[PDB]
């Protein structure tokens, strides 16, 4: 998949498991 | 998932002219009976049969030969001869219509690492470390062998690790995804099964190496110690989250090693989870140590299969007074060839104890 779209999803997820 | 883009009835006795696995093409009549379905993957249907002559049980993998993809499975297996790889006895072809099926006649092996691990998970027990040592050691030997040829399995998982519980022998199988990785030629990203995919693969790297197999093996090791997969999840993001939730957020340098196309994204910084807190408190320190040296973000940082065999976690297997719980003696562990030790010959000092000469 597109790196931009992939990174967004991961960043969104990592923000939830951190805070 | 998938790879890259481009009988005579005579009991009911089946007779085919099958070509042997080793040596030059010298086909011979092979007769067999008692055929029944025993296992299946995502591609092939596996039958059990009894060879009419020897009476020996065999497994016949019947795969549809599609010309829309690259089928190196037969090509690769025929060049492999190792005690921790399932032997290809014979192969032949058979025919809705206008379809060609490849038939791989293999040694029958009764169990898989998956099925065995599932037993202990159901029983709420953990597989004894001796078996963990045994299984993993034989796995790394098989990887050392195929990597010496430049071949990468690309689908290392417990369902592909056949076991003979009586002799405690592990044999690698399923080369339907295997490939000889050439430094310079790109490969398919969506390779390997879920839970065991290397982080670089998840990031979509096409220039990966055989070290993905080492990562997969680390996942298997971890799974044996845990009693469940360490990095579950349906999607690539889900799996990567799990990985990060253990290894911590990969540094920019580590990301560059996996896939340089992600170096400029601001990923939230998650603190790594200590390996000793990951596993049970009764988990052997050297097992934990071995896992951390396998499950590294940077592919080149991971141990080689040969190095992994030399790890001190497998020191119990080099003990001359080690035996199997059922009473039997340990399998072949020190019969390394020059080919297996090609990546690092001086490791033979460790790999081969003085009582094995
Ligand atoms: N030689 C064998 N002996 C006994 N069972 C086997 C043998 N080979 C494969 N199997 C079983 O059949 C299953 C599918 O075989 P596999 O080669 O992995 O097919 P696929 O490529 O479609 O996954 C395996 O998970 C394994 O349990
Ligand atoms: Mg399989
Ligand atoms: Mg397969």
């Amino acid at each position: 998949v597109e790196p931009q779209k992939f990174a967004e999803e991961l960043i969104h997820r990592l923000e939830a498991v951190q805070r | 998932r998938t790879t890259s883009f481009a009988m005579k009835v005579s009991s009911k006795v089946t007779t085919v002219v099958a070509t042997p696995g080793q040596g030059p093409d010298r086909p011979q009549e092979v007769s067999y009976t008692d055929t029944k379905v025993i296992g299946n993957g995502s591609f092939g249907v596996v039958y059990q049969a009894k060879l009419c002559d020897s009476g020996e049980l065999v497994a016949i993998k019947k795969v549809l030969q599609d010309k829309r993809f690259k089928n190196r499975e037969l090509q690769i297996m025929r060049k492999l001869d190792h005690c921790n790889i399932v032997r290809l006895r014979y192969f032949f072809y058979s025919s809705k219509k206008d379809e060609v099926y490849l038939n791989l006649v293999l040694d029958y092996v009764p169990e898989t690492v998956y099925r065995v691990a599932r037993h202990y998970s159901r029983a709420k027990q953990t597989l004894p470390v001796i078996y963990v040592k045994l299984y993993m050691y034989q796995l790394f030997r098989s990887l050392a062998y195929i990597h010496s040829f430049g071949i990468c399995h690309r689908d290392i998982k417990p369902q592909n690790l056949l076991l003979d519980p009586d002799t405690a022998v592990l044999k690698l199988c399923d080369f339907g995804s295997a490939k000889q990785l050439v430094r310079g030629e790109p490969n398919v990203s969506y390779i390997c099964s879920r839970y065991y995919r290397a982080p670089e693969l998840i990031f979509g790297a096409t220039d990966y190496t055989s070290s993905i197999d080492v990562w997969s093996a680390g996942c298997v090791l971890a799974e044996l110690l845990l009693g469940q997969p360490i990095f579950p999840g349906d999607s690539g993001v889900d799996q990567l989250v799990e990985i990060i939730k253990v290894l911590g957020t990969p540094t920019r340098e580590q990301i560059r090693e996996m896939n340089p196309n992600y170096t400029e994204f601001k990923f939230p910084q998650i603190k790594a989870h200590p390996w000793t807190k990951v596993f049970r408190p009764r988990t052997p320190p050297e097992a934990i140590a071995l896992c951390s040296r396998l499950l590294e973000y940077t592919p080149t940082a991971r141990l080689t299969p040969l190095e992994a065999c030399a790890h001190s976690f497998f020191d119990e297997l080099r003990d001359p007074n080690v035996k199997l719980p059922n009473g039997r003696d340990t399998p072949a562990l020190f019969n390394f060839t020059t080919q297996e030790l090609s990546s690092n010959p001086p490791l033979a000092t460790i790999l081969i104890p003085p009582h094995a000469r």
